Formats: C-alpha cells, structure tokens, sequence
C-alpha cells in the first residue's frame, strides 16, 4: 500500500493522517534510548530514559482521564462550540493537516480538555447508578 | 478450525539476559568496605518458588553475575579508599634497625624499627619519628637505608580506619521484570541442563572474602565433593573443588602491637606502628590433620572420575608467582596474612597423626596493591592487640600441570565469585504470548 | 462512641432564665447538630431546636421562635476524629409551666434527608 | 487449592499456566527495587528501578495498540495463519508448555504483531463510523 | 459550583469527595518535578521524578489486574463481607470522610485486593469460552 | 608558639580550604516542593 513511514503524513489532510496513528504511537517510547555507568554520555542516556516514560505517561494520564484508555480514536459527549472553529467538517478533514489545525486550536486545548475531564467523572457515576438495581 | 490470534499478559516463559543486580543485606545496625548498610533490607521470608517440570540450561563459566561482582567489589573498595590519607610524604629515605634482635638467626629482619623525617602541621619544620614495619613492606637501597616497596610504582592510600575488612553477608536481586534461577541439583557441575530448578528475588547471603588458594567461609556442598573446570582436561583452567565438610583453619597474629598517630600535615594523620607488647613471636595457621587430610582424600576420589581408578594424583605446593598467589594470602581481623602451604599440598596419593595439627608459617604485609591495575596500593593500618580468628576451608583452587599433580594458586578474584554464584542464573520475563484458538473478538 | 454530659438539675422560679449545658466527647463536635428535647409532664415530648457547631445556622419551633437563645462554642481539637464541645440553651420570658425534663441531642448523619435527626442524646436535667 | 508461586507453572501445560497469570502479572512492576545516594550501591538500585518500568511500558504500550489494555486473555480477530503453527488445539494447550511454544513460534512473533496493530487501528475506525448516525 | 481544590474534599462525607476524584487524578503525576546535571538538587529532583512515575504506575498496575484500567469509579463482583465493616451505606457515605474510613477498613486491605485478582482473571477467562463459538 | 611567632587556628587540626570568591554568602529563599503523589 502506502505507508508512509514515522510523521510520514505529517503534511497530509487530517482525514488521511488519521488513519495512520499507530506509526506515531509505537515510538513515542522505544527508539535506541546495561550497566548504569555516570559519564557524560551515560548522565545523558539516563536523562534522555526518565524523559521518555515521562512524557509517554502524561498523555496517557489525560486519555485515562478522559475514558479513553488505550484508544486511538474515541468519541466522547463533549459538543462542539463553533467559538473554538467554525469551519465545517468537508474543509477539516479534507483541507487541513493537524499541525495548522493544532495552531489555530491552541486556545482552547486547556478549556476542551476540562469538558472531557468532568465528562467522564460524571460518566463513571451514571454508570454507577445504572448498576444500583 | 477456526483459529485466532489470542493474546495473553503474564505468560511463564523467560529467556536468557544481562541485567544490572542491585545489593540487598540484613540489619546489624560501623561501616565496612562493602556498603552493606546502603543496601535494601533483606525480607525475612527468602522466598523460593521451585520450578515444577523445568529443566534450565546453566554455564557458571559464561554466568554474567560474576562478572559483575568482580566489577562491584573493586568498586566498593574504590569508592572506600577515596576520601582516605595520600601517604606520598611517607615514599622517604628510612634508616631502620631490626626490632629486638636474638631470636632465631634470619627471623629477626622479618620486621624492622625505622625512623624516618616527616612533614608536620607546618610545612617549614620537620620532625624525626619512627615506625615498625614488616620485611615485605620495605626494600634496600645498597647501609641500613630501607623504602617503602610501592615508592618506584605506585601511590599508596591508607584505609581510613574507622571502616571494617569484615566481610558482609550479600544478597544479590534481579529488578523487576526479571528473575534469578537457582540450581537445586545436588550433584550439579557448573554446566549443561540442570533438572532441579527454583527461582528467588535474590540470591543467599554471599561473604565478599577474597582469599588465594584456600577458598573461605563459603558454602558446602550437600553430597560427595564437586570439582568444577570448564576444560578439566586442560591444565590451564583452574580447578575449583568445593567440599560438602568444613575443615577448619584457626589463624593468628601474636604479637601484641600498638598504633602510634603521626601528623604527617593539617588533617593528614599516618597511623604508624608503636612497639610490641610482649613477646615478639610467629603469626601462623593450625588445621588439624585429620580432618585436612580425610578432606584431601575426597577430592583425590572425586578427581579420579576425570583421571582413572588406576591413575596416581599427587599434590605439590605452588610453583611460583606473585606473593599473594603463592601463599594462602587472606584478610584476619585487619592484618593481610600471606601463609605458606606446602604443608597443605605434599602428599602422593596411590592408585587404591589423629591428635596434633599441621601449621602454616604466615608472613604480614601492610603495602598490599591492587590486583588489577598498576600504581595503586594500598596502607592496612595497623591492628591493635592480638589477632586471631577461626574460619571454614569449604573449597580450593587447584591446578594441573598436564601421574598426575596438583597445586594451588588462583590470584583471580572471579574465581571466588563463581565459587558461590554457579547455582545462580540471570533471565528477564517476557509475559506477552500468542497462541491460536477458537476465540475472536466482537 | 460519643457522651453528652449535660447540666446540673437546679430549679428556679417564674420569671427568670437559666441556661442548660451539654458537654460533648468521643466525636467531631463541629460535624454533627445539636437538638434540644424537652419532656414536659402535661404535653408530648417537644423539639426546641437545633444549631450547628460548625456553620452556626440554628433552627427553632415557632412556639420558642423569640424565646430561647441556642448558642455553641467551638471545639477542641482531640485527635484528628475526636473533639469536645459544648452547647447552651436559655428561655426568655420563663414560667413555671415549662417545667420538665430537657435532654440535648446530636444529628444523625452529616448529609442526607435525617442530618440533623437527634441521635445521641443525653441524660436528662430536671427543672422547676 | 494449587497456587504454584511465580513462575510456579512455568513447565506445566499451556491451559494449565493460562489460568495463574496473576501470578506473573503482579510482580512485573514490584519486588524491593529513600534518598538518593549516587554510591556504587545506589546508582545500581537507580537502574533496577527505571529499567523495571521501562520493560513493563513497552509491553502496555503492545498491549494498548492491539486493544487489549488491562487484559489478560483478549481475544482478536487476526486469524491463525497455519504456516505459524500446523499443531492442533489440543496438542497444544493439553501438551506444550509456554517457553517450548515461544521457542517454535519465534520466527513468526513480529509478523503477528503487525497484524493485531493495524487490525486496531481499522477497528477503532470502524467504530467510528458506525457512531458517526 | 464548588471546586474546592486538590483534596479539598478531604473532611467531606465520602459521597461528596467521591464526585470529585478527577481533582485528585491529574496531580498524581504532574506538579513541577532541562538536562540531567547531577548537583545536589539536580540528584534530589531526579529521584523526585523516578519516585512519582514509580508510585503512580503500582497503582494503575493494581487498577489494572483488576478489570479497572482507565477508571474512577468501578464495580465488582466481589461480595461485601460484613467482617469489613458492618457499618450500613447511608452511615458510611453520608457520615465518615475517606481517611477515616481507610483507618478502620486499613486491615481487610490486602484481603480485598485478593479477591478483586483472582475474580478478574476468571471473568476474563468466562469472557473467552463464552466467545469460543 | 612559646617571641613572636605565630601560626594558623587550623593548622593542627584541620586543613583549610578557602571559598572561591565569586560565591554568595547572602542567603537565598529557598521553597521545598514534594515529589507528585506526594
Ligand atoms: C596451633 O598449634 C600450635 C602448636 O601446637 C600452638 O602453639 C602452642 O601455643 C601455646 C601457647 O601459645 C604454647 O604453650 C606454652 O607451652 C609452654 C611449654 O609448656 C610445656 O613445657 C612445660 C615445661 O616442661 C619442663 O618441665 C616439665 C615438668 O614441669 C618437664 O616434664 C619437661 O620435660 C620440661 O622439663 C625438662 O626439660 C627442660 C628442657 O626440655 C629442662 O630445662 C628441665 O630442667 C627438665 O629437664 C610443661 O610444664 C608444660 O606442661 C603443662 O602443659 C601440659 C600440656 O602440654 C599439661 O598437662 C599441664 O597443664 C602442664 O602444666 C608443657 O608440657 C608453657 O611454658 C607456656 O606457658 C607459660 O608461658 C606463658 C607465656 O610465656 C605464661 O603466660 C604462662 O603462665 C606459663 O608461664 C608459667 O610457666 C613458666 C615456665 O615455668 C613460669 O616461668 C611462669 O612463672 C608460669 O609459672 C606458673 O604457671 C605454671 C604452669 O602454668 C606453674 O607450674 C607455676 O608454678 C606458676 O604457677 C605456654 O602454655 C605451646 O607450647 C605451643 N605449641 C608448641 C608445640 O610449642 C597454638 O596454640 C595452636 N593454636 C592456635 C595457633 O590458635
Ligand atoms: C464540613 O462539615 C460540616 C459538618 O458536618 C458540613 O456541614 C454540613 O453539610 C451538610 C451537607 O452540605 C448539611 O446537610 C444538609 O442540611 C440541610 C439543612 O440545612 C438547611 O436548613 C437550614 C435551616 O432550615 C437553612 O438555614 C439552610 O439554608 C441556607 O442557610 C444556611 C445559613 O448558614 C447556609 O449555610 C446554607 O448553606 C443554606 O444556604 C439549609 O438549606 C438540608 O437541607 C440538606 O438536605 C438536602 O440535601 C441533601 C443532600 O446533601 C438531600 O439528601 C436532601 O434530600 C436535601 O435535598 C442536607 O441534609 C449539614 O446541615 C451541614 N451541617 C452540619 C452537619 O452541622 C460541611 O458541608 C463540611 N464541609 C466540607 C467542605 O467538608
Ligand atoms: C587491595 O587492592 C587495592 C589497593 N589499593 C586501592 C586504591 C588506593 S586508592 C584508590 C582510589 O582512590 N581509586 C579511585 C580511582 O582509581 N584505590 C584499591 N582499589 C580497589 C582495590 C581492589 O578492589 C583490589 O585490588 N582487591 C580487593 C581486595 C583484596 C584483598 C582483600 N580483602 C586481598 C589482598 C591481598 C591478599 C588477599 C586478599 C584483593 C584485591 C584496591
Ligand atoms: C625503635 O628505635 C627507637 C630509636 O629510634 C627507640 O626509641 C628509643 O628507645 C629508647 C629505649 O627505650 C629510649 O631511651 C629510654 O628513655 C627513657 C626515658 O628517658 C629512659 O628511662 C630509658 O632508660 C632509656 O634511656 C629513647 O628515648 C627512645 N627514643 C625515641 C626517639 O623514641 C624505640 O624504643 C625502638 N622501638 C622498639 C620496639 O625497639
Ligand atoms: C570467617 O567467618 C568468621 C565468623 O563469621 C569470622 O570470625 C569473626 O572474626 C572477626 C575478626 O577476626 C571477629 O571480630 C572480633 O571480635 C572480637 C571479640 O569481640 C574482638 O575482640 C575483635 O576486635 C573483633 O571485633 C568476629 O567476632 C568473628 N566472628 C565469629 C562468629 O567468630 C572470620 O574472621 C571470617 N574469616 C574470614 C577470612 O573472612
Ligand atoms: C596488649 O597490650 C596492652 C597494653 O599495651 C594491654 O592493655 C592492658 O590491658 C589490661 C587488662 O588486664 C589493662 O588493665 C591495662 O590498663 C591495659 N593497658 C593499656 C595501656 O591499655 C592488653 O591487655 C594486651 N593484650 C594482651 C592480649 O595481652
Ligand atoms: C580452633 O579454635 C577453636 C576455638 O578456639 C577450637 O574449637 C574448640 O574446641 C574445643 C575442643 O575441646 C571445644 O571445647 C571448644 O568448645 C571449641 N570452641 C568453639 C568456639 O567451637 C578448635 O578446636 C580449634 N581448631 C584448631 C585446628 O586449632
Ligand atoms: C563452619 O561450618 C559449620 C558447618 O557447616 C558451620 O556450622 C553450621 O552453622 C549453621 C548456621 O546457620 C547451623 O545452622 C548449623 O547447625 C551448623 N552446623 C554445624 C555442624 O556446626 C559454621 O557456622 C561454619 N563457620 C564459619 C565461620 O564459616
Ligand atoms: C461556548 O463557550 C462560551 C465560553 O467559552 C460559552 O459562554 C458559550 O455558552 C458556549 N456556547 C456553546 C454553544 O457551547
Ligand atoms: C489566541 O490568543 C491570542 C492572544 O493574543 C490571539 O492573538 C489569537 O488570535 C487567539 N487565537 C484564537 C484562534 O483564538
Ligand atoms: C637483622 O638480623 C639479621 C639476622 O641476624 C641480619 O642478617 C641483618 O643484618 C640484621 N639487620 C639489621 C639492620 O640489623
Ligand atoms: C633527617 O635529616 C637530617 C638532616 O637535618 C639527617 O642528618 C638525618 O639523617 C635524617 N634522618 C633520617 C632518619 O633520615
Ligand atoms: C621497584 O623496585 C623494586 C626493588 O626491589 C624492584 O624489584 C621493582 O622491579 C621496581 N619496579 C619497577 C616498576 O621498576
Ligand atoms: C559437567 O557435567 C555435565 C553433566 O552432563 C557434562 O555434560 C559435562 O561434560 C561436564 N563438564 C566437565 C568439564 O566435567
Ligand atoms: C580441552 O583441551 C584439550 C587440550 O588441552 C583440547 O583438545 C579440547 O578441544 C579442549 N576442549 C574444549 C571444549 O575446548
Ligand atoms: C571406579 O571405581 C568405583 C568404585 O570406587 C566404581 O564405582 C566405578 O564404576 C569405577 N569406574 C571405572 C571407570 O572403573
Ligand atoms: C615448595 O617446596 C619446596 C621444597 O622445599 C621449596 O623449596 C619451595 O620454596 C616451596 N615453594 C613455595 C612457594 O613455598
Ligand atoms: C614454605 O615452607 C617450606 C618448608 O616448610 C620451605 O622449604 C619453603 O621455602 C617455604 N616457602 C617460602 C616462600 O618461604
Ligand atoms: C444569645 O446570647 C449571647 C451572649 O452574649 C448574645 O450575644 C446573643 O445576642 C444572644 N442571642 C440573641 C438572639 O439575643
Ligand atoms: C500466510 O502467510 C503468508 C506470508 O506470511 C501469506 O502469503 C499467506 O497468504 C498466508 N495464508 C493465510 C491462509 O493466512
Ligand atoms: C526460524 O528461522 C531459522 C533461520 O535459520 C530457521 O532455521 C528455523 O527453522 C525457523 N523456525 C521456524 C519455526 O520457522
Ligand atoms: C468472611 O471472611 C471469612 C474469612 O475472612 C470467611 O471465613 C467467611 O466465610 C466470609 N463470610 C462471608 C459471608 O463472605
Ligand atoms: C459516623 O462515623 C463515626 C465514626 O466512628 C461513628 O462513630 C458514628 O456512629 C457514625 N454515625 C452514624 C449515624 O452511624
Ligand atoms: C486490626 O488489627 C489490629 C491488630 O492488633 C487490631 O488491634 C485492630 O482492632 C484491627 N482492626 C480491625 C478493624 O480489624
Ligand atoms: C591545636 O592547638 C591549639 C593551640 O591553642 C590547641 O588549643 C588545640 O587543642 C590543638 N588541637 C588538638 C587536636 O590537639
């Protein structure tokens, strides 16, 4: 097929990006990052491991947060407000790459990723109460 | 028929692998060599889950676990003699006299009196001190003119003396995600596919004790005397045979000594040797000769499996080397012992006392150098009182020449780790497994 | 657990206005209402009011509405769960005919429907 | 009943190991692995404690890419290709052992790993379309 | 609303901090814990940063083996055995604060994670004989 | 030293080391912080 390899689609629309996520999500913690011997190189290898697992973690902290562990592609209950981006779905996924799309989002990253955070608190205690009976 | 991929976490199926082994020891508490009090606690229950129907491939002789406590040891010590004196103001011109002469002939410059000019606490005024120091810490210069034996290769470090020789039970763990298999084989050589198998956290308590040809305080065998090499017909491999008794060895230094301070410069103290107490007398080592010689009597039957029921093994002491290869050299109570043993090996054994013991003539050395490199030495400071202690004989490193002769030797410090770490094997866990069967999803 | 030592039983005469103490242990003093009984010989048992140690809101019957003063002080930190506390009540313009047995109770639970629901109570003071 | 320990099942039969996996997924992470000392002794224990963490998030991260986060026994729908392994299911799960079968389905364990990645990757999309009325 | 902060919750009845877990949730990995130099608060804030990592994953690690990943608010189906605590709900979540509760229920702890083990590897065992046609 | 002779405090006790002067003295507030989940 196609294929285009780590952030291949980087430049591609974000409809045909979006189909190739597990290339970007298998090296966000291997790569070549057994002793633990503290040289200048070895101080360097140690810091560039903690870092790794650190930043993995966190983005895997806010999807847990948002019910969307191990998911790639999950739909929640949060609306859209057309104050974050009234441009229509034919000109997003067919139009833009997601890096143009993270700059003109970036605003409203903190406010949508709050909606998806109580989202999934009060999800977890409608389920709850379902279950009561 | 109908067979998918299915995926299970936590599937007991392991492979081989090298892994850094973290330290773990038990509660005693001042602070030897060996940092055991920077270790994690020990649990007290030492769980061994034993490995039904598991039958493990072990090779001591490729095991990457002694390879690493070579390395840790050396660093411990390291590490240790840092922070402590540079006696370079001590590499000086000596005039020295024997301590307290008529005694034996020549066992009187076996230990000597020299007075020497030493820096003080100011740099602009000497002083005129003395020291005792033993024979084979000092050399002639060709007059009663001695220096030190390490002043023409090496720089010497005395240990700081508030740290212990003592060996320390250590415990060897694996991180997790990884796992140590202990070989419960009773009969086991060293390698090929060992039956018996058991996994642990961490490995038993394991003494660091460095010592030439006589391998102490270790561990027993449970039956018959092994014998490990890893090419029994070369002679160039050592041999290291492990007993399942103990024969024991009580060694000594009688000389009462005193430990005189000398401020060699501001916060720079040399611990030199006062005088001796009492008699000057002889450091040696007692072992009894019944038991020496019954335990000789089982690695002569235990080597003839390897050698013939009809063949002739004799036992000679060693044929050269370095000091502390040739002799039985080990720590006691402070003091580095250097034993003649050609009492231990001088026996011919055929193809098919009770009462008193064989001693060991042991010489001293306080300038002991590093095994490894060159231009590091070190300064054992001088023991106070008289020095005695008594230990187990659990192995030996033996020799072949290519009827047949062995002698002693071994100046390799990983051949006493592997003494104690052959049971013991390094694996990393890989709980992802595939596996067909009739289950899809949705 | 939880004890609520109350007053003394000394009797007055019409006219004046005496106030009834309740000594509180073995629980939160702040987390929990506390009710005042009274168990009058000619009525039923009646509900004076209740206060809270914690926000200091109060809630009395419209037959005590402007005649009884419910105060607390604050209490007295025993251990992270435990403290004590104290809690008075005093009438305005007293007869004899209010004579009887009061009791002062705690709530029931911190949330809910039965918050304030008088628990615990005490052991009761006789009057004139 | 039984409960081997660790590893206790690791020569018993793949069914019967397939039925402790407990056992081995709790100490993927513990052990005994509080300042930090840099000493011989404390930058060894530094490395045993980052290198058990990195282990146990690559095979997480396997995990989450296939669908099967905070499972034990999921099923897929990647079908057995028979060139992996002609044996049947019962000379399998009632014969073999776990390590004796990672030894002959080695060649074959990458090929395998490709193919529950991307058939997560279409499944979420699928998912996705199908909520999308 | 509310919000009264990071364990702000923490003297409230457990049904009111149980409508706020996300609070708690984020801090448990973040904070302010950009090269490795190993000075005495550069060694102090590295264990720091291992520490955090170390504890929060024993926790997901627990959550995991016990069919919750990725949840606030999970239900079982282990049974409550009044040997816990006898004490009935409206008593426990409209009365007793969190801390209080975990000193009195703090020796069945080890217990129940027992059965909350093993009973999520039997439901995940069901789950595969039950799609085994 | 038992005329007019002198020598250091340290001299025989300790050896001295002297502070590079580019250092400060001049104390710093400084904030402890615990690590996350702390
Ligand atoms: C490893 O293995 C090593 C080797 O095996 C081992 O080394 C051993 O170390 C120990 C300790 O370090 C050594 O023990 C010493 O032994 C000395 C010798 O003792 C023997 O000889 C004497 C004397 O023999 C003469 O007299 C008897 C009669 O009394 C005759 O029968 C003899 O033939 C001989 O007399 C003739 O021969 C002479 C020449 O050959 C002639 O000149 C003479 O005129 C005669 O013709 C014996 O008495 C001893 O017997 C005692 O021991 C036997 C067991 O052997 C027991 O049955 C019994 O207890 C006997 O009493 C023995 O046979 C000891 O002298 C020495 O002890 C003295 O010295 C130490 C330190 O110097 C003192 O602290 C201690 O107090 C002793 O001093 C006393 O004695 C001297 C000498 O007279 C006095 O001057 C002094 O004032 C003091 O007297 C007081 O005590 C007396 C008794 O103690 C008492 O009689 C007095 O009245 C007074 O109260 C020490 O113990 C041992 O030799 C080493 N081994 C060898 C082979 O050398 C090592 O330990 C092992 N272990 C390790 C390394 O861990
Ligand atoms: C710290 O700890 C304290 C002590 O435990 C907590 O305070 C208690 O909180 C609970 C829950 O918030 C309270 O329970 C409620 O009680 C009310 C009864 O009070 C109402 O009636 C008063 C008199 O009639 C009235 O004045 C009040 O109205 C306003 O006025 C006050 C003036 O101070 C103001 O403070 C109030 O906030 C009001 O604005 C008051 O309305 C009762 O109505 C509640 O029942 C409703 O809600 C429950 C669910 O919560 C529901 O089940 C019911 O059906 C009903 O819908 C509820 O029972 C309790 O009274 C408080 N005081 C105590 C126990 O002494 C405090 O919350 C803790 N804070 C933290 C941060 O931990
Ligand atoms: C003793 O050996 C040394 C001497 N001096 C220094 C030294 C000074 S300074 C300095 C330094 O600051 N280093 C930092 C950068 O280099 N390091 C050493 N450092 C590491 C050393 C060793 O581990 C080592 O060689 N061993 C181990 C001990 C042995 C022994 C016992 N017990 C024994 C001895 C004789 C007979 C029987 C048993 C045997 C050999 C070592
Ligand atoms: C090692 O050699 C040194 C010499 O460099 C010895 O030191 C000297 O020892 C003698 C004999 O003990 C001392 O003389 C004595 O002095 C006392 C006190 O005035 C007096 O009462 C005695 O009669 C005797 O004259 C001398 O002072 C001393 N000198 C120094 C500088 O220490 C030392 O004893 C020898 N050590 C050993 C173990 O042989
Ligand atoms: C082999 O192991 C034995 C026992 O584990 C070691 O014996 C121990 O030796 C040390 C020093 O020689 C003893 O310490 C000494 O204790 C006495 C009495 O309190 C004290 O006077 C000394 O100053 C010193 O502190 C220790 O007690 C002793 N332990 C036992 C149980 O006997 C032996 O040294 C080991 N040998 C080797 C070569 O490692
Ligand atoms: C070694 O010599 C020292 C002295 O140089 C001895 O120490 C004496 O011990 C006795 C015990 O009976 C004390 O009463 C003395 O006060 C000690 N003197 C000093 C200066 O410390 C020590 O006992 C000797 N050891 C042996 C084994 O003989
Ligand atoms: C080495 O020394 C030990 C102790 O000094 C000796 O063991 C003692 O043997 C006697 C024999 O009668 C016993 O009464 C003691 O109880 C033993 N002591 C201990 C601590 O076990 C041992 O015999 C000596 N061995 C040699 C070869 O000298
Ligand atoms: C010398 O060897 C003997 C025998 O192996 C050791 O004595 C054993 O010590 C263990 C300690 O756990 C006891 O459980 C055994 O009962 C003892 N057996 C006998 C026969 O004594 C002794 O500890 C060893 N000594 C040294 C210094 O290594
Ligand atoms: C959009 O967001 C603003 C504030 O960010 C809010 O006031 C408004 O009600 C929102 N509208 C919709 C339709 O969500
Ligand atoms: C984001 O905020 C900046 C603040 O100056 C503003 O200039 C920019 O237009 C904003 N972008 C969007 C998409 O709201
Ligand atoms: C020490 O004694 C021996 C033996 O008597 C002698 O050969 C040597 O010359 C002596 N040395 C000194 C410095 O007195
Ligand atoms: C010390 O130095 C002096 C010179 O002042 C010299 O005569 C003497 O021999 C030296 N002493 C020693 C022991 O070297
Ligand atoms: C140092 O001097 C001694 C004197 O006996 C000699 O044996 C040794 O070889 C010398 N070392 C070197 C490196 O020359
Ligand atoms: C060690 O024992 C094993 C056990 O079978 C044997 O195969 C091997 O040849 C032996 N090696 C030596 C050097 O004795
Ligand atoms: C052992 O040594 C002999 C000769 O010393 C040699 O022929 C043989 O190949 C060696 N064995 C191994 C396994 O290397
Ligand atoms: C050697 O002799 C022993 C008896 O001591 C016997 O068991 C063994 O079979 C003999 N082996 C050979 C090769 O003769
Ligand atoms: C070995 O014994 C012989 C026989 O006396 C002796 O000449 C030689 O010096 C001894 N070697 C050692 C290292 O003790
Ligand atoms: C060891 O002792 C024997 C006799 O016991 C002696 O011939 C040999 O020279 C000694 N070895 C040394 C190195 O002194
Ligand atoms: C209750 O008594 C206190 C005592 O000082 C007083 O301050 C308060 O005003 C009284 N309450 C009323 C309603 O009068
Ligand atoms: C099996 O795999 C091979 C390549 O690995 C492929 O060509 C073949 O079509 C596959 N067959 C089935 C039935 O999956
Ligand atoms: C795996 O590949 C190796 C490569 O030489 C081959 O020898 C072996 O038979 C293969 N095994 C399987 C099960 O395909
Ligand atoms: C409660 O637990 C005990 C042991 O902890 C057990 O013996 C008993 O059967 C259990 N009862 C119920 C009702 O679960
Ligand atoms: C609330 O919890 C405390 C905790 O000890 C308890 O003493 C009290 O009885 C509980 N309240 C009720 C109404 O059960
Ligand atoms: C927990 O165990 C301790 C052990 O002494 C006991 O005192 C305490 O009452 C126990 N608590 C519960 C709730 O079982
Ligand atoms: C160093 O010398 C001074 C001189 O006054 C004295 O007070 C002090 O005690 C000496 N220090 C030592 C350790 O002797």
């Amino acid at each position: 097929a196609v294929f285009l390899g780590f952030l291949g689609a980087a430049g591609s629309t974000m409809g045909a990006a979006s189909m190739t996520l597990t290339v970007q999500a298998r090296n966000l913690l291997s790569g070549i990052v057994h002793l633990l011997k503290l040289t200048v190189w070895g101080i360097k290898q140690l810091q560039a491991r903690v870092l790794a697992v650190e930043r993995y973690l966190r983005d895997q902290q806010l999807l847990g947060i948002w019910g969307c562990s191990g998911k790639l592609i999950c739909c929640t209950n949060v609306p859209w407000n057309s104050s974050w981006s009234n441009r229509n779905l034919s000109e997003i996924w067919d139009n833009m790459t997601w890096l143009q799309w993270d700059k003109e989002i970036s605003n409203y990253t903190q406010i949508i990723y709050g909606l998806l955070e109580e989202s999934q608190n009060q999800q977890e205690k409608n389920e709850q109460d379902l279950l009561a009976l | 028929e109908n067979l998918w991929v299915t995926v299970y976490y936590g599937v007991p199926v392991w492979k081989d692998a090298e892994t850094t082994l973290f330290c773990a020891s038990d509660a005693k508490a001042k602070h030897n060599v060996w940092a055991t009090h920077a270790c994690v606690p020990t649990d007290p229950n030492p769980q061994e889950i034993h490995l039904e129907n598991v039958t493990e491939e072990f090779n001591m002789w490729k095991n990457n676990m002694v390879e690493q406590m070579h390395t840790d040891i050396i660093s411990l010590w390291d590490q240790s003699l840092k922070p402590c004196v540079k006696l370079t103001p001590l590499c000086v011109t000596l005039q020295c006299t024997n301590v307290t002469n008529a005694i034996t002939d020549d066992m009187r410059g076996e230990l000597k009196n020299c007075s020497f000019n030493m820096t003080t606490e100011l740099r602009d005024k000497k002083q005129k001190v003395y020291s005792l120091f033993y024979r084979l810490d000092v050399v002639q210069i060709n007059n009663k003119e001695y220096r030190l034996i390490n002043c023409n290769t090496s720089a010497i470090t005395q240990a700081c003396p508030k740290v212990s020789f003592e060996p320390i039970p250590i415990h060897y763990c694996a991180p997790a995600g990884f796992a140590i298999l202990k070989c419960k084989d009773k009969k086991f050589n060293g390698t090929g596919p060992c039956p018996s198998v058991s996994t642990v956290q961490c490995t038993h308590g394991i003494k660091p004790v460095v010592s030439t040809q006589l391998l102490l305080n270790g561990s027993l065998a449970e039956e018959e005397v092994m014998i490990r090499s890893e090419n029994i017909t070369n002679n160039a491999k050592n041999i290291l045979v492990q007993f399942n008794t103990p024969v024991q060895i009580n060694c000594t230094r009688p000389n009462n000594n005193t430990r005189k301070s000398i401020r060699i410069g501001p916060g720079q103290a040399f611990y030199a040797t006062g005088d001796i107490i009492g008699d000057i007398r002889q450091a040696h080592c007692n072992v009894s000769k019944a038991t020496w010689n019954e335990t000789l009597g089982k690695v002569v039957k235990q080597l003839r499996k390897h050698f013939g029921n009809n063949t002739i093994i004799r036992f000679a002491n060693s044929s050269g080397g370095d000091l502390e290869v040739t002799t039985h050299s080990f720590n006691c109570g402070g003091e580095f012992f250097y034993c003649n043993t050609s009492g231990l090996f001088n026996s011919t054994w055929i193809s098919n006392g009770s009462n008193d013991s064989i001693t060991l003539p042991c010489r001293i050395k306080q300038i002991i150098n590093m095994w490894q490199r060159i231009g590091q030495a070190m300064y054992a400071p001088p023991i106070q009182g008289v020095i005695r202690c008594v230990s187990n004989i659990t192995g030996l490193i033996l020799t072949r020449d290519g009827t047949e002769t062995f002698r002693p030797g071994g100046g390799d410090m990983r051949d006493n780790w592997r003494s104690e770490l052959y049971k013991y094997k390094v694996v990393k866990i890989e709980p992802l497994g595939v596996a067909p069967t009739r289950c899809k999803r949705r | 657990q939880g004890q609520l030592v109350q007053s003394g039983a000394t009797t007055t005469k019409p006219g004046s206005s005496v106030k009834i103490s309740c000594k509180t242990s073995g629980y939160r003093f702040n987390f929990y209402h506390i009710n005042w009984i009274r168990q009058t010989a000619g009525r039923g048992p009646e509900w004076m009011g209740w206060i809270s140690p914690y926000s200091g809101d109060k809630n009395l019957a419209p037959a005590f509405q402007d005649r009884v003063n419910m105060t607390t002080d604050t209490e007295v930190p025993v251990t992270s769960f435990t403290s004590t506390g104290a809690a008075y009540m005093e009438i305005r313009n007293l007869t004899s005919d209010d004579t009887g047995t009061y009791f002062c109770a705690k709530g029931l639970l911190r949330d809910g429907s039965s918050t304030w629901l008088p628990y615990l109570w005490g052991q009761g003071t006789l009057l004139t």
